[PDB]
């Protein structure tokens, strides 16, 4: 949220990417990869990252 | 656009004004220069090397030189005046004339017209004929150059005769038929062409302010043509002359400067000029002639330059051969190497010699007034560079006067200029100069800041209060009372015992019309601040050896717009870099006011005047307050007390409660 | 004093040209700027309209020249004589002016003159008050305007008004041997007049569009006459009227045209420039940052290899080699013209002629989609169970046309329509928050041509929560297709945010049922 | 240093209240101009009406 | 409008945040694609001045 | 030389921010700061970075070279932040509390990783490409310029640090190598040599330094502003480059100060620094003025009048074979007068008199001369000038007295140098048993007694009648440039005991004797009461200066949201022409800037308070390491940082009595 706010996509992207080596397979990370990805507007990301939510989760209604 | 490049010839001593002269010999023409150790030489510069001629025995400073002939012959003898009298040579070391005419110090300039002689002196003027007397003039003030119109394009001979009070008197015989006004104090003159004008005569001269023109000197009355009042280019006129370089067809004119600028001049305009050419030299140039002495068939501009160096500007390029990879630089190279060898040899030696068994110079030094300003201009020249100036008291390159104020000068400088400001009052200023001479010796200067721009006329409709001195007087000691009072007033006491001076402050415009005879003096005066002064200094030389209630008024109109001006440079400076940090976004497209947007483009102007504006505001409340307190003092009354709520008005500056307390209290 | 021409004749010492406009267009000379010394060396007087470009050859005696004056015609300079064939030649000192500008001979223009100027229109009668002469530059702005009325004598006709020619330059050093003029004027008409039959040969209007500079630098060595359009195309639409070709091929629209006979060096805006060759491929292509105003090369010593000066929008120049990058400095406001300004027989001087006044020469296969599995088993759930699937959609939308049917009626009723034979159409927008809202009612006649005389707005509310001050007003006039706003100022009233709906009746004088109805859920308060 | 930012930021917030009060004024003087247009062009459409 | 914090002013186009064509997708602004799961962090675009954020 | 390229940006450039960085990593570019506290970056277009701060530093470098990208660092007096501008995202965004003065960017001593290297008030820093703390060290004032020079030729760079205490020292990773005192706060140092750096003060001075002498020196008016080496002739060596603030840029070489280049601007010079812009594989030279004109660069008569001036040397010897007999001597004496002043009185053993005396000496005197004036009524043989140096540093007065006779209007000058030593002042004294001050050190030192008296006289003004015996001895001395009391106690073990109640005076009296005795490592048992309750106090007010500035800065946040808001509401009110609602905010507005106004006097109050304990507490530390000389100098900064790290501050005083 820190780094959106300051406008800074590309190392939100490495902090969540960080989290994720540290967590493997969170769902909440994914989602929000997923949800910069699509403010950035190339889906061919976000799809691919909401298709890792739903590897994950199934029920995300977000996703 | 005209390029000229620096090519140096033969260096010789030191030079005083106009000292050099070119020999009219299709080739290159002869350079002719003389030493203040009195040795005239001259030299050709057939290649490279300067191959001298009748290098003579050394005398006298020579103080002029000039080239002449009897008829109408190519002129060629030249005449030199070294200390009292007139010597002259050929074209060659031959001696011919020697004419004594005795008299007390020294030739100051002096003009050949066939055997017609005109020369000057401190302050006499004569004309001679062949080693007789025929005209005896003694001017008020000294002589700065004297010149006669052609006497054979016309028929008369009218010597003109340039005052340093900016005076041209153009006489006939002995008495002055009328005298031409002219800008700044007169320093060179002559006629603007080989013959002296198309149109009949036309005398060309140039002032020490930094000044040129072409007074036409008719029977009567002169025509001004046109004056080349500078700006940037300050710096006194010590030589000017007439020669075409640029090539078009009409002469063009190469002026010198007094800060190295050589300038030239050209008529594109077929009747007034603008300038070509500029280029500084580092010293001060003494002379200026045209034609060409090295490599004939370009023409070339020959410069004196004081400490001697007789350098050229041609118009001939440098770069002769390149290929793969010039030799005369290898050539002079080598030439200094050994000469500075065998010097170094000689003067260690002597130096050993010298210090086992254990030099006076001249400095051409110039404390003008700018008048622009109210800070004098102290300008000092050596032949050598210097190593550290004093300045004690009672584009300059060198260092922090912080310390009574020394100077170094870095690296291998001659002149040295620095401003000096003094108050209307606090008269009583030493400086000593050390050159980088092997003895390192120092030479003291003993310079007077006195108690005015002295000029021809006032304006008698001011309120004048005048001011009477009575009694036991000679008439010489109230004028060198007058002289320790005043900064542009000559030494020997005017003749008739009734002299009048009309002078003029500079900070701002209050004249000081002065007036006194035999026994009697009348001070008039446009400020009571210049009357006080006067009244205190004059008391002070006695025990060594009325106002118009209007001018108080006046003088505070006067003031008003400075002080307003400085209030508003203050409260401008204040919000400009507050609106700049505004400015650096959004573009200010929309937004700003226009009030603050009048000052956004002017800010650098009002920046750097920012800079200067403490002393003025300092100074002008100094000057009100001394006015103040003189014109209650005349009254009789002591109010020392009271300037802190002047001080704190002036803070405020409500311009009619200011006069109000000024009437008041 | 704004100027127009800019060009080096040289070969006389280094004779350059300045076309300077004075009061009405008027050359008082076209002035010889003399670049190194800025003297006058020859004037040029006698030319009533701005000219633009000289023009030179190899057996000219340098003196005379051509100066295309943008105004009324042409004038041929030759040695003050503009001779011309029939409608060209306009009396080079201004005759629109001096059958008039005798009675302004006393002093300048100044209104303190000119109203002592009453007697001078009529003690002397040099026409009759014609309409081509009357009101040139200086007379008298409202008395005398009323006298043209009532004389109205007749005018005259001539060429209409240029910017840039074409001429020959073969039998150029006699100025009568001449054959073909090809000239271009401001309604794009290069007129081709030719003075062996005092005829016109043809007129080139293809472009139909406004040239800028017409001809790449007056001529091509390979006659590819390079006319410009003012919509982002450049033609090579050839000498004596061949057939096009047409590079459309630019971004948006070229500002300034030179060229060095190799090449086209056109501007364009958006942000480069484009060098095109004699048939329309594009050689090289150079980016700047900002649009660019007049470009110009140099004289060739290679094919075409020295220095370009192209100035900006924003005050700036910029110099290149076309690969190599050399300034970006700010020195013009605004530009004519860069020419040479060679003087001395040196490389290259540069000149630079800004129009604030001053003349600087400073130097520094398809997307056809894909069915999953999932197409394939609902296609073949339709196959086999088609009949259910229409008879149920069809009871559905039975169901639907009744439900929707229901909802209209009910709308009807209450009137909630904001869209309802009487014509009309409403609807209310609020903006601000705060506890002040401003609610501006658009409302709209929508007919052929017929107003709407009796109109009233009513608003319901709930007067607990909002205070409106007038809440009925009648509504103008309504003109049918002009949407009148008609706002007022709600405010809330609760300390704590309520927000509740507010509706608006527009409805008739006469009768009592609203004509037409909306709702607006005012937002928050935002209060204090 | 505030480097006077506060004077310009008093100098416009009085600028602002001036124009304001001028605005208020403008307002109430063409309401009232307002309501006498409309008494005249009563009469007008009376007098064209008889 | 009113807060700026972004270090770049015009950042390269690709690294900041201030498919199919408005023909087939319906859209909110500009650009902007209508999303699925409005979230309450949604921002959708961003006003230029105030006024037209408040009109 | 032509300016191979020339630009001109509207915007000002603060002077030595500037830096040349190929941030889109193969294409270089221009960042410079700006007034507002914006930084500029021109691509080859201008765009805008908001610090929305005051910038002080401003650099580019590798900081990871896992990537070829330049890094644009940008410091700010409580902040750093380096910023990858082609993926606009921060590298870290670090919060200092001491200050940026100065930045470098590059691989110090046994270090594997490019450090940013700052220096605040009295300490200095280093972070990696994510920020972590991998260099920290104290220095004696706050650091106004920071190199990287290898001076000792082991491959290994060290920092060069110069101090507003007119000194330049040189850091190794963590131990301090050399120390020359130079005469002015130092503003720019450049490498580019082994071991050779060129310098720059405020006096106007720019010069070269060797391992620890200078090549040369030259001081003008229009102090440099930066100063960069670079080959302008390519002779393949180096010249400092240099910009000054009239506009100059004088590209001199590293032998004897000569000028080569000369070009001149129209305001003063920014920066000048090296940067392929034109990408032709070499690099270039870019000056910027302060105005923002950009140019870049690629890569004889005078002798004649030194034998003119060798001529009239050899006329006037010539002449000879205002006169004054040629054996007359000027002969100098030093002396300390108390009813406050070292005076040095010269004379000349003849009736001639000294018309003026002109002292030439860097740091001692404001400006660089003191001439005294005797009035025409007061001339007489021997003058005395009075002296206060303000520290103790051995200066070199270029006496030059004005000898003469009483009326004359030209005299000689005579030339002598006399050297004031390191502790002029303090005129030495008998010992008081009541005032003694109670603050100590003790060290151990090798032998010889009697090289330790030496050293006393090499290092102090003793009279003549001293005499010392091989016994255990005290010797005292008065300060004068306070009445304080030093006591220097040899005792017959080898011992000594320093008993000044001044630690800067402790410090640099065991660095001269180590010094002097060629002694690579000490250690002291050292006591300052009364410099350690106030330095605990300090201590202990920096937490609660913490605290204020956080509530303060939160309350600001706060009035400064409802002044956002209250700027869009009025804006809203006045778009519908409700003026008594636009009228109310804008009175809320004004009461809101009025109440914020007051909270920005009080915090920046606070906030300067806070500065000056953090400065207090690293040269607290910095005199605890200074007192100790070598590998314990270190030792002992690392350890009185972790235990401030930790505030364990009696473990601080611990380590700094006797650790």
């Amino acid at each position: 949220k820190v780094y959106i706010s300051l406008d800074q996509p590309l190392t939100a992207l490495n902090l969540f990417k960080q989290g994720l080596d540290k967590f493997p397979g969170e769902v909440t990370l994914l989602c929000g990869i997923a949800r910069i990805y699509e403010e950035m507007n190339n889906i061919s990301s976000a799809t691919e990252y909401y298709k890792e939510v739903l590897k994950q989760d199934n029920t995300h209604v977000e996703a | 656009d005209l390029n000229l490049n620096r090519a140096d010839y033969l260096q010789v001593g030191v030079t005083s004004q106009k000292t050099m002269k070119l020999l009219p010999a299709r080739a290159t023409q002869k350079v002719v220069v003389g030493d203040h150790d009195g040795i005239v030489m001259c030299f050709g510069m057939k290649k490279g090397e300067a191959v001298t001629v009748f290098k003579t025995l050394p005398g006298q400073k020579i103080a002029r030189l000039e080239l002449g002939g009897a008829l109408n012959t190519p002129q060629e003898k030249i005449f030199i005046a070294a200390g009292s009298e007139i010597r002259g040579f050929t074209k060659r070391g031959k001696q011919f004339l020697s004419f004594e005419t005795n008299l007390t110090e020294s030739i100051k300039a002096m003009h050949i017209s066939g055997s017609d002689l005109f020369l000057s002196a401190s302050y006499i003027y004569n004309h001679y004929c062949d080693c007789k007397d025929q005209h005896y003039y003694l001017s008020g003030d000294k002589i700065n150059d004297v010149i006669c119109l052609p006497v054979e394009r016309l028929l008369r001979e009218v010597p003109v005769l340039a005052c340093q009070d900016r005076v041209l008197r153009v006489l006939q015989g002995s008495d002055v038929t009328y005298e031409i006004e002219v800008p700044g104090p007169p320093t060179v003159l002559a006629l603007h062409n080989g013959n002296g004008g198309d149109s009949g005569e036309d005398l060309l001269f140039g002032t020490s302010d930094g000044k040129l023109g072409l007074i036409q000197i008719t029977t009567s009355k002169p025509i001004h043509k046109w004056e080349i009042r500078n700006e940037k280019k300050r710096g006194g006129i010590l030589c000017v002359d007439s020669f075409d370089i640029v090539g078009d067809g009409v002469k063009d004119l190469l002026v010198g400067r007094d800060d190295g600028m050589v300038e030239v001049y050209g008529f594109d305009n077929a009747n007034e000029p603008v300038l070509r050419f500029d280029h500084t030299l580092s010293e001060s140039v003494t002379s200026i002639q045209g034609g060409c002495v090295g490599k004939d068939g370009y023409d070339e501009i020959v410069v004196s330059t004081y400490s001697g160096w007789i350098t050229g500007l041609t118009t001939e390029p440098v770069h002769k051969e390149s290929g793969p990879g010039n030799q005369e630089m290898q050539n002079k190279i080598s030439s200094l190497r050994s000469e500075l060898e065998q010097l170094q040899y000689k003067v260690l030696q002597e130096r050993e010699k010298y210090q086992q068994s254990s030099p006076s110079f001249s400095v051409n030094d110039k404390f003008t007034l700018n008048k622009d300003d109210a800070s004098y201009s102290l300008i000092l020249e050596v032949q050598t560079a210097i190593d550290n100036v004093l300045i004690q008291s009672d584009k300059n390159s060198a260092v922090v006067s912080f310390s009574l104020a020394t100077y170094r000068c870095q690296a291998n400088t001659t002149r040295l200029e620095l401003k000096i400001r003094s108050i209307e009052g606090q008269y009583g200023l030493q400086a000593y100069v050390t050159p980088r001479i092997q003895p390192k010796t120092c030479q003291v200067r003993q310079y007077h800041i006195k108690p005015h721009q002295r000029t021809h006329f006032i304006d008698h409709d001011r309120p004048m209060n005048t001011l009477t001195l009575t009694g036991q007087f000679s008439f010489s000691e109230l004028h060198s009372w007058v002289v320790f009072c005043m900064p542009e007033v000559p030494e020997k006491p005017p003749a008739g015992e009734c002299v009048t001076f009309y002078f003029q402050n500079t900070f701002l415009d209050t004249q000081l019309e002065s007036t006194y005879r035999k026994g009697e003096g009348v001070f008039k005066s446009d400020n009571i601040s210049t009357i006080s002064i006067l009244k205190d200094v004059l008391s002070k030389e006695a025990t060594k050896r009325e106002i118009n209630e209007v001018s108080v008024k006046h003088t505070l109109k006067l003031i008003h717009p400075k002080l307003e001006y400085q209030l508003l440079l203050a409260k401008k400076v204040q919000l400009i870099d507050a609106l700049k940090e505004l400015q650096v976004h959004e573009g200010n497209t929309n937004f700003l006011i226009p009030e603050y947007r009048c000052i956004l483009e002017e800010a650098d102007h009002l920046q750097e005047e920012y800079k200067k504006q403490p002393a003025h505001l300092e100074r002008l409340y100094g000057m009100i307050t001394d006015l103040f307190i003189d014109k209650f003092k005349f009254k009789g009354t002591n109010v020392k007390t009271k300037v802190p709520l002047l001080l704190e008005i002036l803070d405020s500056y409500d311009q009619n409660a200011l006069i109000a307390f000024f009437d008041a209290a | 004093a704004c100027l127009a021409l800019a060009d080096f004749h040289g070969d006389g010492e280094y004779k350059l040209a300045m076309g300077d406009l004075g009061p009405d267009g008027r050359q008082p000379r076209l002035k010889v700027l003399k670049g190194h010394t800025l003297v006058s060396q020859k004037p040029l007087p006698d030319l009533p309209a701005a000219a633009v470009t000289f023009l030179m050859a190899s057996h000219e005696p340098r003196t005379p020249a051509l100066a295309i004056a943008s105004g009324p015609c042409v004038y041929v300079y030759k040695n003050l004589k503009p001779y011309f064939k029939f409608s060209l030649p306009s009396l080079p000192t201004n005759p629109l002016e001096q059958d008039l500008w005798n009675q302004a001979k006393e002093d300048q223009i100044d209104p303190l003159t000119l109203k002592e100027m009453l007697e001078g229109i009529r003690e002397k009668a040099e026409v009759p008050l014609s309409v081509q002469s009357l009101r040139f530059l200086p007379l008298e702005l409202s008395e005398m305007e009323a006298f043209v009325n009532q004389h109205k004598s007749k005018s005259i006709r001539r060429q209409t008004v240029i910017t840039t020619m074409t001429t020959l330059k073969k039998n150029l050093a006699d100025e009568d041997a001449v054959s073909c003029l090809v000239l271009g004027t401001e309604n794009k008409e290069l007129l081709v007049l030719d003075p062996e039959a005092f005829t016109i040969l043809a007129k080139m209007s293809l472009p139909s569009v406004p040239a800028f500079l017409e001809a790449s630098g007056q001529f091509d060595v390979e006659f590819r006459l390079a006319a410009a359009c003012r919509n982002g195309s450049i033609y090579i639409l050839r000498r004596d009227s061949k057939r096009p070709k047409y590079c459309i091929e630019l971004g948006a629209q070229p500002v300034g045209l030179v060229g060095v006979h190799k090449v086209l060096v056109v501007g364009s805006n958006q942000d480069s420039l484009h060098g095109f060759t004699y048939k329309g491929k594009r050689l090289w292509t150079v980016q700047m940052p900002a649009a660019i105003l007049a470009m110009n090369l140099l004289e060739q010593h290679s094919r075409g290899l020295q220095a370009v000066m192209a100035a900006l929008a924003n005050e700036e120049v910029r110099i290149y080699h076309d690969k190599v990058l050399l300034n970006v400095i700010r020195t013009p406001e605004a530009v004519t013209s860069l020419c040479f300004g060679r003087y001395g027989r040196e490389d290259n001087t540069l000149i630079m002629t800004t129009l604030g006044g001053g003349l600087i020469i400073k130097i520094l296969k398809l997307n056809v989609p894909r069915k999953t599995r999932l197409y394939v088993d609902q296609t073949l759930r339709e196959r086999e169970a088609g009949t259910a699937m229409h008879r149920t959609f069809q009871a559905d939308l039975y169901l639907l046309r009744l439900r929707a049917a229901r909802a209209y009626v009910q709308a009807l009723e209450s009137s909630l329509s904001p869209v309802s034979r009487e014509p009309l159409k409403l609807h209310a927008v609020v903006q601000g928050l705060g506890p002040t809202f401003k609610l501006t009612l658009h409302l709209q006649n929508t007919s052929t041509a017929r107003p709407i005389l009796g109109l009233v707005v009513c608003f319901l509310y709930n007067e607990v929560l909002y205070a409106l001050p007038r809440a009925f007003f009648k509504v103008p006039l309504l003109v049918p297709g002009l949407n009148y706003p008609l706002e007022t100022f709600v405010k809330s009233l609760s300390d704590k945010g309520i927000s509740d709906i507010i509706k608006v009746l527009v409805l008739r004088e006469g009768q009592s049922t609203p004509l037409l109805s909306a709702h607006i859920n005012m937002p928050m308060s935002e209060g204090l | 240093p505030l480097q006077h930012l506060d004077t310009l930021l008093d100098g416009t917030y009085k600028q602002v209240i001036a124009l304001a009060d001028a605005v208020e004024e403008n307002q109430d003087n063409l309401f009232q101009s307002f309501t006498r247009l409309k008494s005249a062009t009563h009469l007008v459409i009376l007098l064209i009406g008889l | 409008i009113l807060d700026e914090n972004a270090i770049a002013q015009v950042p390269r186009p690709g690294t900041s945040l201030k498919g199919p064509s408005p023909a087939v997708r319906p859209v909110t602004q500009a650009g902007r694609p209508i999303t699925g799961f409005l979230r309450p962090s949604t921002q959708s675009g961003r006003p230029g001045t105030i006024e037209q954020a408040i009109k | 030389l032509q300016p191979v390229f020339t630009l001109k940006l509207r915007h000002k450039i603060s002077p030595r921010m500037v830096a040349v960085g190929r941030y889109d990593g193969t294409h270089p570019c221009l960042a410079a700061a700006t007034q507002a506290g914006k930084v500029f970056i021109h691509n080859p277009d201008v765009s805008l970075l908001n610090i929305n701060q005051t910038v002080s530093c401003l650099t580019a470098g590798v900081l990871n070279p896992e990537l070829g990208y330049d890094a644009l660092l940008v410091g700010t007096q409580t902040n750093l932040l380096a910023y990858d501008v082609y993926n606009n995202s921060d590298l870290f965004y670090r919060e200092v509390a001491d200050g940026a003065s100065a930045i470098v960017l590059g691989t110090l001593g046994d270090i594997t990783s490019p450090l940013a290297i700052i220096g605040g008030n009295c300490a200095l820093q280093g972070f990696n490409h994510e920020g972590n703390d991998l260099f920290w060290t104290v220095t004696g004032d706050n650091v106004h310029s920071l190199a990287l020079c290898d001076f000792d030729g082991d491959g290994k760079k060290e920092l060069l640090v110069g101090s507003e205490d007119f000194d330049i020292r040189v850091f190794k990773e963590d131990e301090i190598v050399a120390e020359m005192s130079e005469t002015e706060i130092i503003t720019s140092l450049c490498p580019m040599y082994g071991s050779r750096f060129g310098y720059a003060l405020s006096n106007g001075t720019v010069g070269v330094y060797d391992k620890t002498a200078r090549y040369w020196r030259i001081k003008s008016k229009n102090q440099a502003m930066s100063i960069h080496a670079f080959d302008l002739n390519s002779d393949g060596v180096c010249e400092l480059i240099t910009g000054w603030s009239n506009g100059k840029v004088d590209a001199r070489s590293d032998r004897t100060g000569e000028v080569i280049f000369k070009d001149n601007f129209s305001s003063a010079i920014a920066g000048v620094v090296e940067g392929d812009y034109r990408m032709e594989g070499c690099q270039q030279l870019i000056c910027c003025s302060v105005d923002g004109e950009i140019r870049g660069y690629l890569p004889i008569r005078e002798l004649s009048q030194k034998k003119q001036n060798l001529l009239l040397e050899l006329r006037n010897y010539e002449e000879n074979a205002g006169v004054i007999p040629a054996n007359t001597k000027h002969h100098t004496a030093l002396s300390v007068s108390l009813g406050a002043h070292a005076e040095l009185c010269i004379s000349t053993s003849n009736d001639t008199i000294i018309r003026a005396v002109l002292i030439f000496a860097e740091g001692v005197f404001a400006g660089e001369s003191h001439v005294v004036h005797p009035s025409v009524h007061h001339l007489s043989s021997s003058v005395r000038i009075p002296i206060t140096p303000p520290k103790d540093i051995p200066v070199d007065l270029h006496l030059k007295t004005f000898v003469g006779y009483r009326s004359s209007t030209q005299f000689h000058v005579f030339e002598l140098t006399r050297q004031l030593p390191r502790f002029s002042m303090y005129a030495l004294t008998s010992p008081d048993p009541a005032s003694e001050p109670l603050s100590y050190v003790n060290f151990i030192i090798a032998e010889r007694a009697q090289r330790v008296v030496m050293w006393l006289n090499q290092n102090f003004l003793l009279p003549e009648d001293t005499n010392i015996q091989n016994a255990p001895f005290q010797v005292c001395f008065t300060s004068l440039r306070n009445g304080g009391q030093l006591y220097i106690k040899i005792k017959l073990s080898g011992e000594i005991t320093v008993n000044t109640d001044d630690i800067d005076l402790a410090g640099d009296i065991i660095q001269s004797m180590a010094s002097f005795f060629a002694i690579e490592d000490l250690q002291v048992e050292a006591d300052f009461p009364v410099y350690f309750e106030e330095l605990r106090k300090v201590l202990v007010k920096v937490d609660e200066y913490h605290s204020v500035h956080q509530k303060l800065s939160a309350d600001m946040a706060d009035n400064s949201n409802l002044i956002r808001s209250l700027l869009v509401q009025a804006e809203d009110a006045r778009l519908m022409r409700d003026m008594k609602t636009m009228k109310n905010r804008y009175k809320e507005l004004y009461d809101l800037n009025k109440d914020l106004l007051n909270g920005y006097k009080i915090r920046c109050n606070n906030h300067t308070e806070l500065l000056g304990s953090l400065k207090a507490v690293n040269q607290a530390i910095q005199r605890a390491g200074h007192l100790r000389v070598g590998k314990p100098k270190n030792q002992v900064i690392t350890a009185c940082r972790d235990a401030i790290r930790s505030n364990n501050i009696n473990m601080l005083f611990r380590i700094m009595r006797v650790g």
